[PDB]
């Protein structure tokens, strides 16, 4: 009872790259199908960090739930949620991945934020989220208000503290700019904080699944 | 609805402080960047930079970093912008505008200016009032143009403005054109007034310009001769 | 001269379209906001059937259909630079509606007076009238050589009869004017020149 992933990897389904939305969904399978070469992936680039220890995890599983780990339009109150990009468009329009949130300043402020999850699903929870790279120090001023940002994850099973490096990459689906990707699973009863003061790419629809 | 009303305009001494107000009303005073830009007479537009109501946060271009500080109050809705020590360089209208155009995307994520006040015009000057100089252009062969001919009167150094002129009292109107004033390098202003006459009426009928400069208390009446 | 490309004029009849375009550093990937000012006025941001903006590469153009009256202003293209954090005009456009027959200007330039001589000074005074559309440049010579100190110069005003008049003057020294065999104002409108000149004698 195969996935099928059609044009998309495993990086574009997961994170809800736009062309990837258009994939029937599914709540198990045994293995995944999925072009050598894949069209859609990471519509915004930026590495993907422990890919393929990912794909092995996503192989086979019993159990496939997509949910709002933290609902867009009640999560983030003092920031802006609308942020889009013409490298991740769907029907000529820009927009982004299903499952992230770009979040920027708000009234010319970027208040510090603390927001956690408390994991009472009673399965395995895939968290993803995302750390941008501006290109240059107008882009980091113009959607973080700061210079000097930080973003930081910590769970009884993760902890690291992420620091933007400001610099020209090359220029990619049109952006010089770069997104890193991160993701861990959070144990049943583990809770998961998020702070930063900028360059967060916020959950927004996270995974609770069973692999047997 | 939403609107910036700046302050009159000034007339200040070189090395003094100016200082430009700007009142926002119509919506909240705390959601956008307020820029400000100049514009030198005859010229284009130039950014100054920008403050943030909310925060206080503020960016100056490069060529005024240094020389301008801008502020804002809140209870009161208003932003200022000022050059402490001021240079003849600076005379030019000063506007003030709201950055309520809001991006569509990430990629360009810059806040357009939607809303500018009226604008302030800025004179710098050392000079002290001053009464006119005036000086006759005399017609000859030279501003002729066969059946018509130029006369004028040069309204030399200035101040402040303005000054009127009439010809013949007044009884003379047509033909007649009165130049704006420049303001000169010197910091005093000149102009110019011309009338286009018959060149059979030269040396028979005689031209007088009447000259008033108020701020000085001065009238001056030149007659011009070929 | 300016970071920004945009053509110095544009003139075009009622009803006509009329096109300005402008070039910069990745144009055709960025918002580029338009701002239309008229005579004695503070710029306000172009909004938009008739009005309407199309980018490409490194070219943004502003297109007015069916011109009207109340279109004829200086357009300024601006945009941010994202690398320094600075916000960029064009050197902007002199758009004209003609309204009225066009016309090159007559100059007449007349020589510092005896009077001012007497007074130690010496101005030498450049009028320009009767002309249409309402942007000429101006250049001034002392025996054929460029000079570029002491030049002041009025923007284009409306004539009693509606055309447009400017002056432009030039202060020198009594010795700066008699060291010369003569002096010349030269004034440029539409592709045609005009240069009047005055000798010491
Ligand atoms: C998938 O991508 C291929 C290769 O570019 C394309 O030809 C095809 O039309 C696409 N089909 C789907 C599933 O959208
Ligand atoms: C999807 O793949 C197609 C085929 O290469 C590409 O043209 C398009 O930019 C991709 N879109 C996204 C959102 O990845």
């Amino acid at each position: 009872a195969p996935l099928q992933l059609g044009n998309c990897s495993v990086a574009g389904w997961i994170l809800g790259n736009p062309e990837c939305e258009l994939l029937i969904s599914r709540e198990s399978w045994s293995y995944i199908v999925e072009k050598p070469n894949p069209e859609n992936g990471t519509c915004y680039p930026g590495h993907f960090a422990d890919y393929e220890e990912l794909r092995e995890q996503l192989s086979s599983v019993s159990s496939f739930e997509r949910f709002e780990i933290f609902p867009k339009e009640s999560s983030w109150p003092n920031h802006t949620t609308t942020g889009v990009s013409a490298s991740c468009s769907h029907n000529g329009e820009s927009s982004f991945y299903k499952n992230l949130l770009w979040l920027t300043g708000k009234n010319g402020l970027y208040p510090n934020l603390s927001k956690s999850y408390a994991n009472n699903k009673e399965k395995e929870v895939l968290v993803l989220w995302g750390v941008h790279h501006p290109p240059n120090i107008g882009d980091q001023r113009a959607l973080y208000h700061t210079e000097n940002a930080y973003v930081s994850v910590v769970s009884s099973h993760y902890s690291r503290k992420f620091t933007p490096e400001i610099a020209k990459r090359p220029k990619v689906r049109d952006q010089e700019g770069r997104i890193n990707y991160y993701w861990t699973l959070l144990e049943p009863g583990d809770t998961i904080i998020f702070e930063a003061n900028g360059n967060l790419i916020a959950p927004r629809y996270a995974f609770a699944l069973s692999r047997g | 609805q939403v609107q910036l009303v700046q302050s009159g305009a000034e007339v200040r001494k070189p090395g003094a402080s100016v200082k430009v107000s700007c009142k926002a009303s119509g919506y909240t005073f705390t959601d956008n960047y307020i820029h400000w830009v100049r514009q030198a007479p005859g010229q284009g537009l130039e950014w100054m930079g920008w403050i943030h109501p909310n925060s206080g946060a503020t960016k100056y271009a490069q060529k005024f970093e240094g020389w301008v500080t801008m502020t804002r109050d809140t209870s009161i809705s208003t932003v200022y912008m000022e050059l402490s020590r001021s240079r003849s360089d600076d005379t030019a209208v000063y506007y003030c505008a709201r950055a309520g155009l809001e991006p569509r995307s990430v990629d360009y994520y810059f806040y357009g200016l939607d809303v500018w006040g009226q604008g302030t015009a800025v004179t710098v000057s050392s000079a002290s009032t001053k009464g006119p100089s005036v000086f006759p252009l005399a017609p000859s062969s030279k501003s002729t143009s066969g059946g018509t001919a130029a006369l004028g009167c040069l309204v030399k150094d200035y101040f402040p403005e303005p000054v009127t002129v009439s010809w013949n009292s007044g009884a003379l109107t047509s033909g007649v054109h009165t130049f704006p004033a420049v303001l000169q390098s010197s910091g005093l202003y000149s102009l110019s007034s011309v009338v286009t006459v018959p060149s059979s009426s030269l040396g028979t009928q005689t031209y007088i310009c009447n000259v008033n400069h108020k701020p000085s208390n001065t009238k001056v009446d030149k007659r011009v001769e070929p | 001269q300016s970071a920004l490309t945009q053509p110095p004029s544009v003139s075009v009849a009622p009803g006509q379209t009329a096109t300005i375009t402008c070039g910069g550093n990745n144009i055709g990937r960025k918002r580029v906001d338009w701002f239309q000012q008229k005579p004695g006025q503070a710029p306000v941001l172009v909004v938009y059937e008739r009005f309407s903006d199309s980018n490409s590469g490194t070219t943004a153009t502003l297109t007015i259909s069916r011109v009207e009256a109340g279109d004829e202003a200086d357009y300024y293209c601006q945009v941010w630079d994202s690398d320094s954090d600075h916000v960029v005009f064009g050197g902007g456009t002199k758009l004209t509606v003609l309204g009225q027959p066009k016309a090159a200007p007559s100059v007449t330039l007349f020589p510092p007076s005896s009077e001012e001589l007497q007074a130690n000074k010496a101005t030498l005074v450049c009028l320009i009238s009767d002309f249409y559309p309402g942007a000429v440049t101006v250049a001034w010579k002392a025996d054929s050589s460029p000079v570029k100190a002491g030049v002041e110069t009025t923007t284009p005003s409306k004539q009693s009869n509606n055309k447009y008049a400017a002056s432009s003057y030039l202060s020198l020294t009594p010795e700066q004017w008699k060291s010369h065999r003569s002096y010349s104002c030269q004034v440029t409108h539409e592709g045609s020149t005009v240069e009047k000149t005055v000798a010491p004698t």
